[PDB]
RNA sequence: CCGAGCCUGGUGAUAGCUGGUUGUCCAAGAUAGAAUCUUAGUUCAACUUUAAAUUUGCCCACAGAACCAAAUCCCCUUGUAAAUUUAACUGUUAGUCCAAAGAGGAACAGCUCUUUGGACACUAGGAAAAAACCUUGUAGAGAGAGUAAAAAAUUUAACA
């Protein structure tokens, strides 16, 4: 009987060796997370299909993001096996309305304050 | 097994007396007995004569053991009641209850219409009050209308042939009988048609259901061989006579040739019985039109298996637990497939062990029953 | 190019709104905790 | 009595009601009768199945054919044939349920010890007879002494503790990592990727 | 053309039987049960879909759900968008295959028969060929680019 099946809480239990292996720290978590699809909407639970629909993941291999709330955490972990998340960082400040236009996303995590036209 | 039910020493000794026919409880009996001993109001559909009456009675005996004798004061009604649709079924139930209550303290009584009401309403029958009483609905309704019995004193009710008790002739008298509503209600049957079960829902509150065997149309017993009559009705009785000639072989070997014939109409049963008695067959006929004393004598003879050929009307299709039932002929195929299956389960009522022969005649109205035969 | 600009403005507006939501949620959680502590302190009098 | 007792085809008390043949009674590594019981050598079942009176009688014939009762005693640890496997009428209409019972057989899962051998004899001399029996056995098995089973258990523990894989069967499976739950068995959390149906893969470290 | 002459009318006879039934473009839309002299058909049954009228649904968290395993149902928030009565017609119901769960038969079979989940009778690339396995989903053109699934591995008997 295939179902939305139970998985342990240890799947979301990190390790200090893991936090070193990953780029994460136990303190000061991420403010917003990003997500993407790299697996088929086909051949999973239809419940999970509408879950990915709820995720705004009707595109695929395209970026999207949300606020990584615990409810959002559970929603993502429901469809985690098909999806990927990213620590959608922003080393600079958040985009002010004065700087409303010049923003972008560099895949390592950067949100651009001003993506100008000349190099460094 | 039976010891899992915590039977009393009288109950354990009676169960040991039921050996080798009872060495352990049946699986349906295992499912039924302690849940009833849990006091839950429920209905159980299972094999006829599968010890289901004993499974209901053992938990009833345990519940009556927890009941005080002070409710057994004079003039009141019983606390343990059972219902049967036929006087013969009620008499058989009362006879079975009197064996178990010989080593117990429960008083067992029977009530049915067409019998002596002086003995029914006797001072040691109605007024002294009993623990176990199996009663027909008509006699009980007459007693309640005449204040010869009560309904506030009941504590454990059993509905045998509850589907037959759910008959349109039988539902109104049962509802009139329906009375303390907190009593523990248990119903027993062979199968539950849906249109009657919701009728139970008219007087139900979170009950339980215990079903046995296949959940589909459990038409064919694995221990019963069945045949289809590929011939017209005109010589079919003659073919039945030929089957009687075949039953002549069954009369030859001593392997018991107790034959039960299904007849739809009492007058048709009388005509067929006059033909068979004319045909030098040792046949006895029981019907709803038979005299009550004559029916009682015929039922006692069939209990003794005195008449190897016995015809039965619509009054005697289901519920039968007859020893040595080896020959069953639906001389008239039953108008209900449930009725045909119930007549089939009436024979070989010792369980999955005692074998028997089944032959059913086929008529034109039963042509649509051929699809039911599929 | 205008399409990419609009999509960028969309992602920026979403991130900003989520940031404001998270900040207000933390502030509300702290305010609720402070109110609960004040009520617990004021429920031990008279 | 330093000899193998005869196994009957069916018990004196029969089985009145029909019953099914569940593969789960042979599926999985068995826990009962897994170690030596008053024995220094036996045959550990390297697979699941059911042994009838025929396989038991062949084993008893092969044991009593080559045994020294003053030095080697053998006791069959498995029970007699008890599970009723039936067969229907030949040339009967297809479907329609089950007929009378055909023959009895007792089912044994993987890891069960079959015949305990003891006395003034080692497993090395009886190794040839045990290998012939195992090749002729109903299920796959392995002739193991009292110390051979311990050596195998220690080798398996060493193989398990010396694993170098960056991904393990439980490490993706119990995690339900990449949607293998679309194919993962409900009982697959129990064999840990070692028991696949009727075959038993102890060689997987 | 004799197993009941031939022809004309009656005769567009009749069977629920097969098959075929004509140009385009947008909106929605694929498998549950019960009766039936019935399974080659039809009727109660559900879904829809549309037209109108009336404001919360799907995903869930606590508690709770029985005596003779996976679980499942009622079920605050979260994210996301539709839901309840009244009506009309049609249309499926004889589905296939695969992973799990049972019953039968050899524990033969592109065998049967009920529950759960998919896809499937509907695109493209790959497994050599490809109704079913993996990826992938949905509209056009460009002579750019990134990417996904992606070709099987492999061998031995030394001994004091
Ligand atoms: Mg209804
Ligand atoms: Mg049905
Ligand atoms: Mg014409
Ligand atoms: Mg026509
Ligand atoms: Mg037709
Ligand atoms: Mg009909
Ligand atoms: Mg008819
Ligand atoms: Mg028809």
């Amino acid at each position: 009987k295939f179902t939305r099946s139970r998985i342990p809480e240890k799947v979301f239990q990190a390790s200090p060796e893991d936090h070193e292996k990953y780029g994460g720290d136990p303190q000061n978590p991420h403010k917003l997370h990003i997500v993407t699809r790299i697996k088929s909407t086909r051949r999973r639970p239809y419940w999970e299909k509408d879950i990915i629909k709820m995720l705004g993941l009707e595109k695929a291999h395209t970026p999207q993001v949300h606020k990584n709330i615990p409810s959002v955490n559970a929603k993502l972990k429901v469809v985690k096996h098909l999806i990927r998340i990213k620590p959608l960082k922003l080393p600079q400040g958040l985009p002010a309305e004065e700087n409303m236009s010049n923003t972008c996303l560099k895949s390592t995590g950067e949100l651009v304050v001003q993506w100008h036209l000349k190099p460094v | 097994s039976f010891a899992d039910l915590g039977l009393e020493p009288r109950v354990l000794h009676a169960l040991q007396e039921a050996a080798p026919e009872v060495v352990q409880p049946t699986t349906v009996q295992s499912s039924t007995i302690p849940s009833l001993l849990r006091g839950r109001h429920v209905v159980c559909a299972a094999e006829t004569g599968s010890g289901k009456t004993l499974s209901y009675l053992l938990p009833l005996l345990q519940r009556l053991l927890g009941q005080p004798s002070l409710d057994s004061l004079p003039i009141p009604a019983p606390r343990g009641l059972v219902l049967v649709p036929s006087r013969e079924l009620a008499q058989q139930v009362r006879a079975v209850a009197q064996p178990l209550g010989r080593s117990l303290g429960l008083l067992v009584r029977d009530l049915e219409g067409g019998h002596g009401m002086r003995r029914i309403r006797l001072q040691l029958s109605r007024q002294p009050s009993a623990d176990v009483l199996v009663a027909t609905p008509g006699a009980l309704w007459k007693a309640l209308k005449s204040r010869l019995i009560s309904l506030e004193q009941l504590s454990f009710l059993v509905l045998d042939e509850a589907d037959t008790l759910l008959d349109e002739s039988f539902l109104e008298l049962v509802d009139y009988i329906l009375f303390n509503p907190k009593a523990q209600l248990v119903l027993v049957g062979a199968t539950f048609p849906e249109g009657v079960g919701q009728l139970l829902n008219k007087v139900a509150s979170p009950d339980a259901v215990t079903t046995i065997t296949s959940s589909k149309l459990h038409c064919i017993m694995p221990h019963v061989k069945q045949t289809f009559l590929r011939l017209k009705g005109a010589d079919k009785v003659a073919e039945l006579v030929h089957i009687l000639k075949h039953r002549d072989r069954a009369e030859r070997t001593g392997p018991s040739g107790t034959v039960l014939v299904f007849c739809n109409s009492s007058s048709t049963v009388n005509w067929l019985g006059y033909i068979l008695d004319d045909h030098k067959i040792q046949h006895l006929r029981l019907q709803g039109q038979m005299p009550a004393l004559m029916r009682v004598g015929i039922f006692q003879s069939f209990q003794k298996s005195s008449r190897d050929i016995l015809l039965c009307t619509d009054i005697a299709s289901r519920g039968l637990d007859s020893t040595g039932v080896e020959l069953v002929v639906n001389y008239d195929f039953p108008p209900t497939l449930q009725d045909y299956i119930h007549r089939a389960g009436r024979v070989g009522r010792v369980g999955s062990e005692v074998p028997g022969t089944v032959i059913s005649f086929v008529t034109h109205p039963w042509d649509v029953s051929l699809v039911q035969k599929i | 190019q205008l399409r990419r600009k609009a999509e960028r403005e969309t992602f920026a507006r979403r991130v900003v709104l989520l940031s404001q939501e998270m900040d207000a949620g933390l502030q509300a959680w702290q305010l609720r905790q402070q109110k609960l502590q004040e009520e617990q302190r004021k429920q031990e009098n008279a | 009595k330093p000899k193998l007792r005869f196994i009957e085809r069916a018990p004196l008390v029969p089985k009145v009601r029909r019953e099914p043949k569940n593969l789960s009674d042979i599926r999985g590594p068995s826990t009962e009768a897994t170690e030596f019981t008053e024995g220094n050598f036996a045959i550990l079942a390297l697979g699941g199945g059911y042994l009838h009176w025929g396989h038991f009688e062949m084993m008893r014939l092969t044991i009593n054919r080559s045994m020294d009762p003053k030095n080697m005693f053998a006791i069959w640890r498995v029970p007699a044939p008890f599970k009723p496997i039936t067969r229907k009428s030949v040339g009967h209409r297809m479907g329609g349920g089950k007929g009378a019972i055909d023959h009895y057989v007792t089912p044994v899962k993987a890891g069960r010890l079959v015949v305990e051998m003891g006395g003034r004899c080692e497993f090395e001399e009886v190794q040839g007879f045990l290998d012939q029996v195992a090749h002729k056995l109903p299920f796959a098995a392995k002739a193991v002494s009292r110390g051979t089973l311990e050596k195998m258990r220690k080798d398996q523990e060493e193989r398990e503790r010396n694993n170098q894989n960056p991904w393990t069967f439980e490490r993706i499976a119990t995690a339900n990592m990449l949607g293998i739950r679309k194919v993962l068995s409900p009982y697959d959390l129990t064999h840990k990727g070692k028991y696949w149906g009727k075959f038993y893969m102890p060689k997987r470290v």
